[PDB]
């Protein structure tokens, strides 16, 4: 567990082709990345995974879950924010 | 674990 | 994160990390103004623990970081813990962060948004850089 | 939202 | 449980379900008295969800249970989701059990309690029959 | 997922015999049991193991973690409670 | 504690 | 999963 702050670049992938390490786990609400020699691993969950989308960094998924040895060859699942920012959305409207 |  | 590098103090001003009363980094989190964070529903957040805003390293004592306290954790109800499907939960604070060089918002995507494979994209966090 | 005051460097 | 059998109904009075305000079945847990209840720390509960108490058939419309509001979770401090060591928390209950011939504690164990390799206990629940 | 309660017996593994299939994941206040043709799986956690001790059931364990398939060769693993029923009694007491 | 009305049948 |  380091001191301060990692960050790592990585690659999105396909659910399909992420279905190929994970088969059925994939689910529709979860989006893969990694695979690229870097890996997410215990204590990142609940962090975040962004792309930068017109200049601004943008949530694209949340760190969930993956390889229990952190596997840098083995891809990370992560949550789809794309398919949950409505539940947020009208979370925040009513609180 | 296996989650993170 | 294994294989990772060491971030700039202050570049990602979003990142939070989430830590029980006894001082222990357990998850990492994301602001998304100044009195919602999101998190893992895995994660387990309670109410007794503590959200940490503008930390660079967990190990230092001269930094001016942000201890929130959390009023309300939401967990979407979609969330399917036999599965891990709908990994998430929002956490309203009680004590709304303040926004500055080292602490602010990550932007939402439309629901509608596309994110194509190939994209390089990047991931941070205080988790293992080592198994 | 999504543009850090302090810019990371990757 | 893979591989287990059917149980008789009210045989294991202590046994709890824990289900979020949808009705998903995601926990298991053991009352320890009328007002409190034990569970994995990992399970996440919110004050958000419910402890189900005298319930044997999920599916049963008939069965009079007992639905239980959840006024505290209690994580165990030394609770570390990294390890998945320490794995308890105690949900402190609002509205506290009625204690009946299918509602009732388990006991607890002392700390110096021996429970020998070789010795066949028993393990219940609404979990996965099958992956 | 089962409608209806299920049941088990299933015999206690010392921890030294269960590092042998989990390695140095196994903790103090973790206790094995299982890889007897039966096993504990998804949705089980936070519920019971018990023995009888005195002529009552009593906690000797808490459903934790285990194989992913749920393989019935593998010991299951279930929070220790005997390590862990100090801070259950402190905490009962001050609430 | 630990002894049910309904007994348990394994 | 892995976790139960």
């Amino acid at each position: 567990t380091p001191d301060r702050l990692q960050q790592a670049s990585l690659p999105l992938l396909s659910n399909t082709n992420c279905k190929k390490y994970w088969g059925t786990k994939i689910k529709d609400a979860m989006i893969c990345a990694g695979a690229s020699g870097v890996s997410s691993c215990m204590g990142d969950s609940g962090g975040p995974l962004v792309c930068k989308k017109n200049g601004a960094w943008t949530l694209v998924g949340i760190v969930s879950w993956g390889s229990s040895t952190c596997s840098t060859s083995t891809p990370g699942v992560y949550a789809r924010v794309t398919a949950l920012v409505n539940w947020v959305q009208q979370t925040l409207a009513a609180n | 674990p296996g989650v993170y | 994160i294994v294989n990772g590098e060491e971030a700039v103090p202050g570049s990602w001003p979003w990142q939070v990390s989430l830590q029980d009363k006894t001082g222990f980094h357990f998850c990492g989190g994301s602001l998304i103004n100044e009195n919602w964070v999101v998190t893992a529903a895995h994660c387990g957040v309670t109410t007794s623990d503590v959200v940490v805003a503008g930390e660079f390293d967990q190990g230092s004592s001269s930094e001016k970081i942000q201890k929130l306290k959390i009023a309300k954790v939401f967990k979407n109800s979609k969330y399917n813990s036999l599965t891990i499907n709908n990994d998430i939960t929002l956490l309203k604070l009680s004590t709304a962060a303040s926004f500055s060089q080292t602490v602010s918002a990550v932007c939402l995507p439309s629901a509608s948004d596309d994110f194509a494979a190939g994209t390089t994209c990047v991931t941070t966090g205080w988790g293992l850089t080592r198994y | 939202c999504g543009v850090p005051a302090i810019q990371p460097v990757l």
